[PDB]
């Protein structure tokens, strides 16, 4: 059932051909679906009337079935289109939308042909094992309210770490990835630690 | 009158003065989708014939039409519980927020279920639904409201308590003002702005939201975009069933009349004719339903689209989550579709200042690394780009690339050496 | 049920994902007999939210999903006098 | 008048001189008895897609 999408595409349309086809064995009041055994048995002034009945019954079908097509042909026109955008997006770069290249943080993808469509095979990025730890908006140190660059400031326990935000990767807290702005005062829950200067050595 | 396009606004421009916002609001804006469409059903035989089996017999003469129209009614009504799912059922786990909600003065209550309520709706959901014979059925969609309350709820639990990462993988716990700094972040915004003001934030975050269920209160059209599709499948069901009143040509509209005066041979005559204006009626409806349909399936991507990237992430497309920054977005059931709140972060309170594209110091060309640099008449100062933060220029926040004679509009300053 | 009467399942309590489809949150499936239930949503997730709580990732995995999409359809074409007239 | 369907006694205030009613869809769904001018109300006999 994988390729689900792609055979109802196919079933679609065979069925409406079969529709179609099989609308030519209707009499649609004529005295027979056969235009041939019409002409066979009647002359023109009365195979006139069976023929334009089966002229209006079969016009009528086949315009049933292109209104069909015409609006089923929007529908695949619209996956088509997207199916380009993914490929541009997904394919040609690296996406930053969400669920638009698969689920995860969306590294790359491959495409890959398939019967009437595309296939897209999408390499996603997804976190595993996470852990509980305790955190901070900011840390207080010389009187001054410190953030961090780029990661969070988290404890195991005993100790504050900065780490990125997206793989636990506990990194002593520094002046080189923290930086100030106000003090203490003002910042809601933040606590008291150590910022390491790597210059204080020297 | 000739309208009007809107006001006219010189911008101050300058090959020397940028404005800075010293200030912003955050605003909450509401953004309305139609998601599904009434499933409805039409008997072709019996819309046609009703229980006349003279007429029936008859029919079959014309083929599979009506075949043909039950079937795509019915690809219609199955397509309804697809657009809904595809937009609601986003998510995994059936989230639950905490016992006490305490997100750093961030009040929810009014997007949350509430649950003195047997629906189960929260104060803002229930408000929007309040505002919004003959062979024909209309078949019950697969999730009923409360299904689709919880899914709504589920995403605005995980959206509270874990940010964007329930939208990724397992929902990752944080606190939320931690969240909206991460989101202040993703806007070009430093995080220590939305600690700083996290009281102020807060506030204005509780009153926008306040807002909108008074906008909506008081504006009756403000779900015209699902009304408009109630009205027009009610419209055409009602025209369907008008059709059954027309002649046709025939002696009477009523298949029981013919049927009780004529004998076979002169009344077939008829009810050909009452079956030709039939079956074309009923196969103009199906038509305009399929369009229709296929309008609503679009609607539908759309809102699982911005339901993606509005409210499981945050989006970087402008005006694709409401007008501003989006920091995040909270989706609300409503009748046949879904509602979005968009809460964006807008610049406010702007001022003038001059700028310069880098600062000479020592023969070498300084940028800023981050933000810009601006003078208010004696100082120069770097600041970040969206939002007034006049810091002292020195070498940690700029970089060096060529000496002071390739830059034009290059000012002398100092840079400063910690 | 809303959507009519369902005879031949047998109701349980016991809620599943959903199989075949009837209406108003209401599927049946096969487990044996076709039974009848309210459909899960999924299954129930409590985060562990705290104002000091943060849940980090120590491990990652990559992931591959496959997502298709049609592109194009059968290019069929109709003669209309000949399929009308012959 | 002729057609099937389920006859119930009718809470409709017809007129001294009205015969029958008719819904929104312009059918007959109500009818005045020649013999005893009580009115009926007719509804459809119960009916639904398998
Ligand atoms: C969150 O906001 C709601 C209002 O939207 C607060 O509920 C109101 O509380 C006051 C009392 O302070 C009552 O007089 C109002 O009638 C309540 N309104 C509604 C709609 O309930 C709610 O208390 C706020 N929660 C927090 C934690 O501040
Ligand atoms: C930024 O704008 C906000 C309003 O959007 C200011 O906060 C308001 O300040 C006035 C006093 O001037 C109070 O009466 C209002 O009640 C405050 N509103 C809120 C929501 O608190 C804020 O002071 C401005 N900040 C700066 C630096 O101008
Ligand atoms: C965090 O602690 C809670 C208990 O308060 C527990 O249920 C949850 O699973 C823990 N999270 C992780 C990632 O261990
Ligand atoms: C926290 O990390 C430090 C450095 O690795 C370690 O010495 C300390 O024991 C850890 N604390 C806990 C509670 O694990
Ligand atoms: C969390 O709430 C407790 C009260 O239960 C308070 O004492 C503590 O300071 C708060 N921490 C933060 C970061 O808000
Ligand atoms: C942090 O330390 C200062 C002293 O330098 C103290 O006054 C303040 O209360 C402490 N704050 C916390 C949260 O421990
Ligand atoms: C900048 O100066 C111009 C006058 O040249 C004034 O019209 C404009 O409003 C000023 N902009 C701001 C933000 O004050
Ligand atoms: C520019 O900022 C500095 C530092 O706050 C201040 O001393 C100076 O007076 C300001 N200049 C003007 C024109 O406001
Ligand atoms: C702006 O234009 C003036 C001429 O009117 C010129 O003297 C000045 O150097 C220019 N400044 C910049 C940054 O181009
Ligand atoms: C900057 O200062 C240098 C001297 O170090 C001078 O030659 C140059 O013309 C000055 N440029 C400007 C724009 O003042
Ligand atoms: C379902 O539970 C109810 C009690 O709430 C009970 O009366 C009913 O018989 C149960 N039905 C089945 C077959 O599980
Ligand atoms: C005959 O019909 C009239 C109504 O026009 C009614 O009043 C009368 O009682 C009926 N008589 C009998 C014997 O049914």
């Amino acid at each position: 059932s994988a390729l689900g999408k792609l055979q109802d595409v196919v079933n679609q349309n065979a069925q409406a051909l079969n529709t179609l086809v099989k609308q030519l064995s209707s009499n649609f009041g004529a005295i027979s679906s056969v235009l041939n055994d019409i002409l066979s048995r009647l002359d023109p002034p009365e195979a006139e009337v069976q023929i334009d009945r089966l002229i209006t019954g079969r016009l009528q079908s086949l315009q049933t079935y292109v209104t069909q097509q015409l609006i089923r042909a929007a529908e695949i026109r619209a996956s088509a289109n997207l199916a380009a955008t993914k490929m541009s997006e997904c394919v040609l770069g690296q996406s930053k939308r969400v669920d638009f290249c698969g689920k995860g943080y969306h590294l790359m993808s491959f495409p890959q042909s398939a019967p009437h469509g595309v296939v897209f095979l999408h390499v996603t990025y997804v976190p595993a094992q996470e852990k509980n730890f305790t955190t901070a908006p900011a840390i207080c140190h010389d009187g001054k309210a410190h953030f961090p660059r780029e990661g969070v400031f988290v404890s195991n326990g005993t100790h504050w770490f900065v780490t990125q935000r997206n793989f636990y990767e506990p990194q002593i807290i520094t002046t080189d990835n923290t930086f100030v702005s106000g003090n203490c005062d003002v910042v809601i829950g933040i606590v008291n630690n150590t910022v390491y200067d790597p210059l204080q050595p020297e | 009158y000739t309208m009007s396009l809107g006001a006219e606004n010189s911008v101050a421009y300058s090959n020397n003065s940028i404005a800075i916002p010293t200030n912003f609001t955050i605003s909450v804006t509401t953004e309305i989708l139609p998601v599904s469409m009434t499933k409805t059903s039409v008997d072709c035989t019996m819309y046609i014939c009703g229980d006349s089996t003279e007429c029936s017999n008859l029919l079959l003469q014309y083929g599979s039409f009506c075949t043909q129209l039950n079937r795509a009614l019915t690809g219609i009504a199955v397509e309804q519980d697809k657009n809904t799912q595809e937009v609601f059922a986003q998510v995994k786990q059936i989230y639950k927020t905490p016992p006490i909600k305490d997100f750093g003065g961030f009040n929810f209550s009014q997007i949350l279920p509430d649950p003195s309520k047997p629906s189960k709706r929260s104060p803002i959901e229930d408000l929007l639904f309040n505002k919004v014979f003959n062979g024909l059925t209309v078949l019950p969609p697969l999730l009923t409201d409360e299904m689709i309350a919880q899914y709504t709820s589920a995403l605005l639990a995980g959206t509270i308590t874990s940010g964007w990462t329930f939208g990724a993988g397992p929902a990752l716990q944080i606190p939320f003002p931690m969240q909206m700094a991460y989101r202040f972040n993703g806007i070009g915004v430093t995080q220590n702005v939305l600690y700083e003001n996290q009281k102020l934030i807060a506030n204005q975050f509780n009153s926008a939201i306040g807002k909108i269920q008074d906008s909506l209160s008081s504006t009756p059209s403000a779900l015209g975009k699902l009304q408009d599709v109630v009205n027009q499948n009610a419209q055409a069901l009602n025209t369907l069933v008008k059709q059954l009143s027309s002649n046709f040509g025939a002696i009477s509209s009523v298949l029981n009349d013919i049927l009780s005066r004529l004998d076979p041979p002169e009344a077939e005559v008829q009810i050909d004719r009452l079956i030709t204006g039939r079956l074309q009626s009923l196969q103009t409806y199906v038509t305009q339903q399929l369009i229709r349909a296929a309008e609503i399936r679009a609607s539908a991507n759309l809102a699982a689209t911005k339901m993606s990237e509005c409210v499981l992430g945050q989006s970087k497309r402008v005006d694709f989550c409401g007008k501003g920054y989006h920091l995040m977005s909270f989706p609300q059931s409503a009748p046949h579709g879904v509602v979005f709140l968009h809460v964006t972060y807008v610049p406010a309170q702007e001022k003038n200042f001059t700028t310069a594209p880098a600062i000479c110091h020592d023969g070498k060309a300084h940028f800023p690394r981050e933000g810009v640099f601006v003078s208010n008449g004696t100082h120069w100062f770097v600041t970040q780009r969206n939002f007034y933060e006049p810091q002292i220029i020195t070498t940690d926040n700029t970089f060096v690339s060529g000496n002071c004679d390739v830059v034009i509009g290059i000012v002398n300053n100092t840079v400063y050496d910690p | 049920t809303r959507a009519g009467c369902l005879i031949g399942a047998e109701h349980v309590n016991n809620s599943y994902e959903c199989d075949i489809p009837i209406g108003a949150g209401i599927c049946a499936s096969y487990q044996q007999s076709i039974i009848a239930y309210t459909m899960s949503l999924g299954a129930e997730n409590s985060v562990a939210y705290s104002n000091n709580s943060i849940a980090i990732p120590t491990n990652f995995t990559i992931s591959v999903t496959t997502e298709i999409l049609p592109v194009s359809m059968t290019k069929t074409s109709v003669d209309c006098t000949m399929y009308i007239c012959g | 008048l002729t057609g099937t369907g389920v006859l119930t006694e009718s809470n409709k205030k017809f007129l001294p001189f009205q015969q029958f009613g008719r819904d929104i869809a312009d059918t007959t769904d109500a009818v005045r008895d020649p013999q005893t001018l009580e009115i009926l109300d007719i509804t459809p006999c119960s009916f639904g897609g398998v």
